[PDB]
């Protein structure tokens, strides 16, 4: 029956809003789903989940590169200008949501992505040497680096380096390296 | 022999094989042959040599598909010096959980602590080692080992009870 | 962050019926990254004499700068 | 029929353990829960009246060599009364 | 016929491997090890390879007849490695033959006709290529960047270090 | 509260007598109030703490708690007509490092329990020598 | 001291070729050259030395790709037959090194997939029915992670290979363009 | 049973009597089967002077050739007409195809048997032992009179050379339930064999 | 002698024993209770509680009830492994005791669900892995220190395993060369080309 | 054998004969709730507050009497036993009725609860058979190599563990041949024996 | 085996790569760069491990900074 | 210390005690399990250290003069 599409926005964008935080942002613990239903009686007796499936289609349709708005609003009417389809007011409604949740969606997909321990943070430190157990004068300098390392969702490890001069200057000079092999392939 | 031989856990494989080029047997009929026999004698050791005559022994192996001159050998090998080899083999499958292997000790008396100036409390250090090869040490204070003390001499007491009872309660 | 220790004597063993060995126990709770551990040891007394020794000259040591 | 209360009750005892293994009657599902309460509780009590050794046996009863007297003898410092 | 004939056949077969008795491991031969266990069985590696190539252009061609090429079946000790490695050779020499000359399909050979060695493709993979390098283009200034702050670096050259420790210094236990 | 506690501590450290803190807590400039309630508790159940810190242990595995089974084996694959006796032993080991505890499975003979039992009696032996 | 394959020069101009092919091959894949064919030659502790020498200088000039000149001044110092030896050694199998140099790149993750084994069978009856003629795939998997090579298994019917293959046809639409 | 082009043209050439005759085929089918089978082989299989007259690039070409074609023959179980037919297909003659028959079938089983003991499997159980017992007394159970069952399993892991054992402890009940369950997977094998 | 829906054998004891309390309850409360014990089967739900109501009246207690439920089970399941029809299993139940009328009325509701139960069977047999799903993503290399140009690609794949039904699936990660990966791809078509002749 | 008390337990049982029966037996019911449901020293503060009655003397009789019901269901001694053994205690006839009667009606339930505290084994819980046979490999493409696929499900200490195994017809007949043995002997006249002359 | 200079760990490598993401199942035009590095370091026991990671542009680039303010730290003094 | 990331500049004692440990074989399975430690102190943890050290020492040689 023809509740809610053309009657009722709130719910429409409840339930746009809660796909997006259960299929990007990994937070489907409590959703409005169970909430909307006995709060929200419309429900249809017969054809209710087929339209979820059609909000799904749309939500992964647009999920493919992130086009300039100019050319979703053309998409977006050829989709929907079927029956059931949303409005011309509703598609600007829809088109700026796109704009409310993009890097945050960009940055879940690649977060969601990742196969290989990724980089937390750098800690690092620079001591002056002094003396040992033998030993008795010493200047030679240190230093002490810390890696925040962890795959996504897994607990983070911690990796504990040393360093002097010269090693220091090795390291440098590769990541020179990777630096001018970065700037040259550009071109 | 061969057979014998696998009883003890010993691998004969290459012999037997060497066998059956030598004999030219098909594999099919002596792996039966094989099985029929080991099967045979695991069942015959099971008994006793009290529980099983050498009389009834050769009377079920009633000639009919027999061979006279094999219940020999049978009876031999059943009857002969390897028997004891055998039963303390057998004695040796009668074992599910672990054993132990040794047991070392190391009884202190703390003077001193950092919680507290002067305690003077004897404590015991314990490790043990068992046969499937687990090593396992750990304290054990002076309450908790009376405690083990005397569960030992209480299941030391029911074992002679256990012991005493089988010969009066299946002897009538 | 924290220390714990405990002085004792050994009044027999196993093998030995009788004797009067000396010895201290120790517990170092490190900080392991986010995590925590705790490190046991045991020392003769020598070594522990010999630990003390160093301990000290290692504080006129740290010292010296400021 | 009188031997069966003793030793004769397999069946239904065979029947319950194939009812069980794939089911679980409400009043036993809280009752996995109730069993660790209970442990505690008989082990604790059992610390209560722990049998201790208050009581020793008189110095210089060495001369034993038996696996039947001198573990009778070592009972006897606990006193427990058997 | 297959949908009955193998059943037939495993049947067969089940019944054939039932005839034999249980053997103790100890007494068993080789063929009962293959049916009665799984003792002697191999795990599946492959090891790279090399082959001669007709293809006679010069200096290499010098090694490809030398005593230093050792024959390609022969280059793993293992026999199962060699086979192994002789089967996944096989294998993507004809997916690399999938994606060069195939006699296919009315539709899939159309290409086949006048295609130009890995030549005509490339104008339309270097649209890719070249969102590829705009992208890599990107970031370096879109955000973060300019990282231009050449002032906590050389300057402390300048100063150097003014203080330092004395002599050896020390004090009673408390 | 750690204050409390960090003075509490000291005195189970050096098992004062109450006088000592009656004199000496006073002069830090304490009134009279916390030096009573101090005094008072620390008469109440100071042994006690004594002796509940005496059965500290530092090791990270201790035994916790004992258990038996008493069976008999009447035979078994390579055997019949047995009349033999057995014993089971379980071993609470607290892993006090993992705050977690393991079991340990035990079997015994009557030959094996009597020498386990002979080198248990040797250990109170030792004890002994400490009256 | 000069380029690290100074070392070299003990070895005659006779053992050269042997020598450098079976370390190339070792870089390969397949086995290395062994003691007991050039003890006399070399001590255990600088023939290890010298291994890595010449494999990490044949890595760095095929990734690196220089030029003939560059490659034939480096070493000049060598002897006067190992020098043409060398540049004879990287015309020919240049492409192989490069091959194994691309393979280790991928060896930049948390795991690789190092090979393969696949059975498939008929399931008959189970305890459940026993009319199931189930056809069951069953995939094999020795994957290296850490510095380990760990096993996996997986059991698949005709729905979930079909939805496996149509992903994997699904990337490799784009691993072939990709070239 | 697809083929690549190499092979194809490594085939193509063997049949030239020029590059081979009788004897020099003969001599490399030979020397590809000892490479395939034998576990102690090196590169004494092509040392072997008659040989030593072509150049060794089409030589080599050949006997990895060859050793494809036999490893997927012995892969796919084909028989004497697809292998005559491809040969046929191949412009060969009636001598060659005979001896490459010949050849095939003599040691056919060792290659039948090598390709089928590559793979892993679940650990396959050897046998079993059983102790019985008759429970009496617990610490804090004074009576209770009930008979218990030892189990302990013999398995091999194929992943790892050794035998570990799998023990579990079984009542009347269980003992009764597991060997119905066994005697079921027996009479469906039955069935099995009967259809 | 001995009857089919038994698998051919001759029939339990414990179910003999058992089918007689069953035999001793109204045919209409059997109507609920078998069918409750069937869709506890097929897997929508057992209220317990109902089952006790329903059986409430004749007073059994723990033991009788719990045998009822299991032979019910029992009983459906065995008679569903073979695919029996109601006609013979009334007449092999008559044979076993239970009176005709228990028989018709017990049939009346096995006969009208067999094929979901069957259905479910197949589903729910013994398995010891699935694929739940499967992710993917493609790399391309650029320059490396290792080798300066690269210009290949990297397939990156993540296959999700369910051990067993309300377990936790143990996800898989790898990563694959091109030749690898395609390699792979052929041997897997080639699988189920010689998978799917099997229907 | 028979439960010849300790003085020590024996002077924490004073507080009842002091005691009508009618707070007796109030106690026996919070001794079977200290069982069933755990003990909870609330309770003293509930009893105070109803009764104005200490707390720690109330829990020294609870606690004695719920030993002295544990080690007398422990042993299920008969109730001539029992009657002798609280004769030394100085109580009325009606409370020794009543006490024995609290005890012999709560022994199944106690000694199902006592039952927990032997060690922890491993025990069969389930078992599920698969039948497979091989039909191709990535190196050989017809096979006949029929196995038979086995899962098994062990209890330990009140998890649920499995295993995954495999076998052959042979090695599986081999099985059930065995395993009829070991419940063959119990049908013996040793074992007969051993059962029947010890109870 | 004592010595001062070694106390945790030491690269004894380091090696580096440079590619970007193209497609994925739930994104076919993912298309964002990213550097990775491999590291194989030794302990005390004289071993060599390996640990991998994967950065992006912005995190690299701070990487090198931080590297480069160690450098002129530890120059000075 | 003399810098860190999150301040400039310093000049702050520290300490680095490393040492080695022996566990016995059977305790750790197959393996000698010969493992070093490293712990960073500070001065307040090197007082107390040294304090508690000192007064176990001055309580053996009272002992020992008793």
């Amino acid at each position: 029956m023809a509740a809610g599409e053309l009657e009722g926005g709130k719910p429409l964008s409840g339930l746009l809003n809660a796909l997006a935080q259960d299929t990007f942002h990994g937070y489907p613990g409590i959703t409005e789903e169970l909430l909307r239903s006995q709060l929200y009686p419309e429900v249809p007796p017969e054809e209710f989940r087929p339209f979820l499936a059609k909000m799904r289609g749309i939500l992964k349709s647009i999920a493919s590169a992130d086009m300039d708005f100019n050319q979703l609003e053309a998409f977006l009417t050829a989709q929907t200008k079927k029956q059931g389809g949303i409005t011309s007011d509703q598609a600007a409604v829809i088109s700026k949501f796109w704009k409310s949740h993009k890097t945050k969606i960009r940055e879940s997909l690649m977060n969601q992505s990742r196969w290989n321990s990724g980089l937390r943070g750098l800690s690092w430190r620079v001591d002056g040497k002094s003396q040992s157990r033998h030993s008795a004068q010493i200047h030679t300098p240190v230093a002490i680096i810390e890696l925040e390392l962890g795959k996504y969702g897994q607990e983070s490890e911690f990796l504990c380096l040393e360093f002097d001069e010269v090693k220091v200057n090795q390291i440098l000079k590769t990541l020179s390296e990777v630096e001018e092999s970065i700037s040259t392939l550009i071109s | 022999k061969f057979v014998v031989s696998s009883l003890q856990g010993e691998d004969c494989r290459e012999a037997v094989q060497r066998l059956g080029v030598s004999a030219n047997l098909p594999e099919e009929q002596l792996g039966a042959l094989l099985a029929g026999m080991h099967t045979l004698l695991q069942q015959a050791l099971r008994l006793p040599p009290t529980s099983l005559k050498p009389d009834t022994f050769r009377d079920q192996l009633q000639e009919l598909c027999i061979p006279q001159d094999l219940v020999g050998d049978l009876a031999s090998v059943v009857f002969g010096s390897q028997r004891p080899l055998l039963d303390s083999v057998a004695q040796q499958q009668g074992a599910w959980l672990p054993h132990v292997a040794d047991f070392r000790w190391r009884v202190d008396v703390a003077i001193s602590t950092s919680a507290l100036a002067r305690s003077l409390q004897p404590s015991v250090l314990m490790q043990l080692k068992l046969s499937d090869g687990s090593a396992y040490r750990f304290e054990v204070p002076t309450a908790k080992f009376q405690e083990l003390r005397y569960s030992v001499a209480l299941v030391l007491k029911e074992m002679a009870d256990l012991e005493k009872r089988c010969e009066r309660r299946l002897q009538d | 962050i924290d220390m714990e220790w405990k002085f004792g004597v050994t009044s027999g063993s196993s093998e030995l019926e009788k004797v009067g060995s000396i010895f201290l126990q120790l517990k170092l709770v490190v900080k392991k990254g986010n995590q925590t551990e705790n490190v046991y040891i045991e020392l003769t007394l020598p070594q522990f004499y010999s630990f003390l020794h160093e301990m000290e000259r290692v504080r006129t040591s740290m010292e010296c700068f400021c | 029929i009188e031997t069966k209360e003793e030793m004769g009750d397999y069946i239904r005892s065979y029947s319950v353990s194939q009812f069980q293994k794939t089911y679980s009657l409400p009043e036993d599902d809280d009752f996995i829960k109730r069993k660790e309460k209970a442990i505690k509780t008989v082990v604790d009590l059992s610390e209560v009246y722990k049998p201790r050794r208050k009581y020793k046996r008189h110095q210089g009863a060495e001369e034993l060599l038996d696996e039947e007297s001198r573990i009778h003898a070592t009972l006897l410092e606990y006193g427990r009364r058997y | 016929g297959d949908s009955a004939i193998l059943l037939r056949a495993i049947g067969s077969q089940i019944r054939d491997q039932l005839a034999l008795p249980w053997v103790p491991p100890h007494l068993r031969t080789p063929k009962l090890q293959h049916l009665q266990g799984s003792a002697l069985q191999k795990p599946f590696h492959a090891s790279r390879l090399v082959v001669p190539e007709l293809s006679s252009r010069g200096e290499p061609r010098e090694f490809q007849a030398s005593p230093l090429l050792l024959p390609v079946p022969t280059q793993v000790p293992q026999p199962v490695g060699r086979v192994a490695s002789l089967l996944e050779h096989h294998a993507l020499q004809l997916c690399q033959q999938t994606g060069r000359d195939r006699p296919g399909d009315e539709d899939w050979v159309h290409r086949t006709s006048r295609l130009p060695p890995q030549e005509d493709t490339r104008a339309q993979r270097q649209r890719l290529q070249k969102q590829l390098t705009e992208h890599l283009r990107q970031s370096w200034g879109l955000l973060g960047a300019p990282i231009q702050a050449r002032d906590l670096g050389e300057l402390l050259q300048a100063w150097g270090a003014g203080a330092k420790t004395g002599a050896p210094k020390g004090s009673r236990f408390t | 509260l750690e204050t409390i506690s960090f003075i509490l501590e000291q005195a189970v450290y050096h098992n004062v007598k109450p006088a000592a803190l009656q004199q000496q807590l006073e002069n830090i400039h304490l009134r009279q109030d916390k030096a009573e309630a101090f005094v008072n508790t620390w008469s109440s159940m100071g042994q006690e703490t004594v002796e509940k810190f005496r059965q500290r242990i530092l090791a990270p595995c201790k035994l916790e708690t004992v258990g038996w089974q008493l069976n008999l084996q009447m035979a078994h694959s390579a055997q019949a007509k047995l009349k033999s006796p057995q014993a089971v032993l379980q071993l609470g080991v607290n892993n006090e490092d993992s705050k977690s505890l393991e079991k340990v499975l035990v079997e015994f003979s009557h030959k094996e329990l009597f020498d386990f039992y002979n080198k248990l009696e040797t250990i109170q032996a030792q004890l002994d020598s400490l009256t | 001291e000069g380029t690290p394959l100074w070392r070299l020069q003990k070895l005659p101009a006779e053992l050269g070729p042997q020598l450098l092919h079976k370390i190339i091959d070792g870089i390969c894949g397949r086995a290395y050259p062994v003691y007991q064919d050039y003890h006399t030659v070399w001590e255990s502790e600088e023939w290890m030395h010298v291994l890595e020498d010449i494999a990490k200088f044949f890595k760095a000039i095929v990734g690196k790709n220089l030029p003939d000149e560059e490659i034939f001044q480096q070493l000049n110092q060598l002897n006067s037959l190992h020098q043409e030896t060398i540049m004879k050694c990287v015309k020919s199998r240049k492409d192989e090194i490069k091959q194994a140099l691309s393979r280790e790149i991928v060896a930049i993750s948390s795991a690789q997939l190092q090979d393969f084994d696949w059975q498939v069978k008929l399931a008959l009856s189970s305890d459940k029915i026993a009319a199931l003629r189930m056809p069951l795939l069953s995939l094999h998997l020795d994957v290296k992670e850490n510095g380990e090579v760990k096993p996996y298994s997986i059991e698949m019917s005709r729905e979930e290979l079909q939805n496996l293959i149509q992903s994997l046809e699904a990337a490799n639409k784009v691993v072939l363009q990709l070239k | 049973m697809e083929l690549s082009e190499s092979v194809q043209k490594g085939f193509q050439m063997l049949a030239d009597p020029r590059s081979f005759d009788s004897n020099a085929f003969t001599l490399l089918l030979r020397a590809a089967f000892q490479s395939l089978l034998d576990a102690q082989a090196d590169e004494a299989v092509l040392d072997h002077p008659d040989l030593k007259h072509i150049d060794p690039v089409v030589l080599k070409h050949c006997h990895a050739a060859a050793a494809t074609y036999i490893l997927e023959a012995g892969k796919h179980r084909a028989d004497k007409s697809t292998l005559s037919t491809y040969l046929e297909d191949c412009k060969f003659d009636r001598e060659r195809i005979e001896l490459f028959c010949t050849e095939y079938q003599n040691n056919k089983n060792s290659l039948e048997i090598l390709l089928g003991s590559i793979g892993r499997s679940l650990p396959h159980i050897t046998d079993v032992s059983w102790r019985l017992e008759y429970q009496i007394k617990t610490n804090q159970l004074h009576r209770m009179y009930r008979p218990a069952y030892l189990v302990t399993l013999s398995v091999q892991n194929t992943d790892s050379p050794s035998y570990p054992e799998i023990s579990f402890s079984c009542s009347m009940e269980q003992l009764q339930d597991l060997v119905g369950k066994l005697k079921d997977a027996s009479k469906s094998l039955e069935r099995a064999t009967q259809l | 002698m001995r009857f089919r829906f038994c698998g051919d054998l001759d029939c339990p004891d414990w179910v003999l024993a058992e089918i007689s309390t069953l035999a001793k309850m109204s045919s209409v409360k059997l109507r609920l209770l078998c069918s409750q014990v069937l869709k506890e089967l097929l897997g929508q739900g057992i209220d317990y509680e109902k089952i006790l109501k329903l059986t409430a009246d004749a007073k059994f207690e723990s033991g009788d009830v719990k045998a009822t439920v299991a032979v019910l089970s029992f009983i459906l399941s065995s008679a569903a492994k073979h695919s029996v029809d109601g006609e013979s299993l009334s007449s092999e139940l008559q044979q076993l005791g239970l009176p005709k009328e228990h028989a018709a009325s017990l049939c009346r509701c096995y006969e009208e669900k067999q094929s979901p139960l069957q259905k479910h069977l197949r589903v729910c047999s013994l398995r010891m892995n699935r694929l739940a799903g499967v992710g993917w993503r493609v790399d391309y290399t650029l320059s490396s220190s290792l080798l300066q140009s690269v210009e290949e690609p990297m397939v990156h794949l993540r296959l999700e395993v369910a051990a067993a039904p309300g377990t936790p699936a143990q996800p898989v990660a790898m990563s694959l060369s091109a030749d690898k990966f395609q390699v792979l791809l052929a041997e897997l078509k080639q699988a189920q080309t010689l998978m799917s002749s099997l229907g | 054998m028979l439960l010849e008390l300790s003085e020590e337990h024996k002077e924490h049982l004073a507080f009842l004969p002091q005691v009508d029966s009618a707070v007796v037996a109030e106690f026996g019911r919070i001794a079977v709730e200290f069982l069933r449901r755990g003990a909870n020293p609330k309770i003293y503060e509930g009893a105070a507050r109803k009764l104005n009655v200490s707390s720690d003397t109330v829990q020294h009789g609870v606690e004695g009497l719920t030993y002295l019901l544990t080690e007398s269901s422990k042993l299920m001694i008969s109730e001539l036993d029992f009657q002798d053994s609280v004769f030394v205690l100085g109580f009325s006839e009606e409370l020794n009725k009543l006490l024995l009667q609290l005890y012999l009606d709560n022994r199944k339930e106690i000694r199902t609860i006592l039952s927990e505290l032997a060690p922890s084994l491993p025990s069969y819980h389930n078992l599920e058979w698969r039948l497979d046979v091989q039909l191709a490999s990535r190196s050989l493409r017809q096979q006949i190599k029929p196995a038979v696929t086995i899962k098994l499900h062990l209890n330990q200490n009140g998890d649920h563990n499995t295993k995954v195994l495999q076998t052959d017809p042979a090695t599986l007949l081999h099985l059930v041949q065995q395993l009829e043995q070991a419940l063959e002997e119990m049908k013996t006249n040793h074992c007969r024996r051993v059962v029947r002359n010890i109870k | 085996l004592d010595a001062k200079s070694d106390v945790t760990n030491q690269l004894v490598d380091f090696q580096w790569k440079l590619g970007m993401a193209v497609s994925s199942d739930t994104c076919r035009s993912l298309k964002y760069p990213y550097v990775a590095v491999m590291l194989k370091v030794a302990d005390h026991s004289g071993q060599v491990k390996t640990k991998c990671f994967e950065m992006t542009i912005p995190q690299f680039q701070n990487f090198y900074r931080q590297f480069k303010e160690i450098a002129a730290v530890i120059e000075t003094v | 210390k003399t810098s860190s990331d999150s301040i400039s500049r310093m000049a702050v004692p520290t300490c680095l005690l490393q040492m080695k440990i022996q566990e016995d074989p059977s305790l750790c399975g197959d393996k000698p399990s010969i493992s070093a430690v490293t712990v960073e102190l500070s001065k307040e943890t090197l007082d107390t250290m040294l304090d508690g050290l000192g007064r176990i020492r001055d309580q053996l040689s009272a002992v020992a003069s008793k």
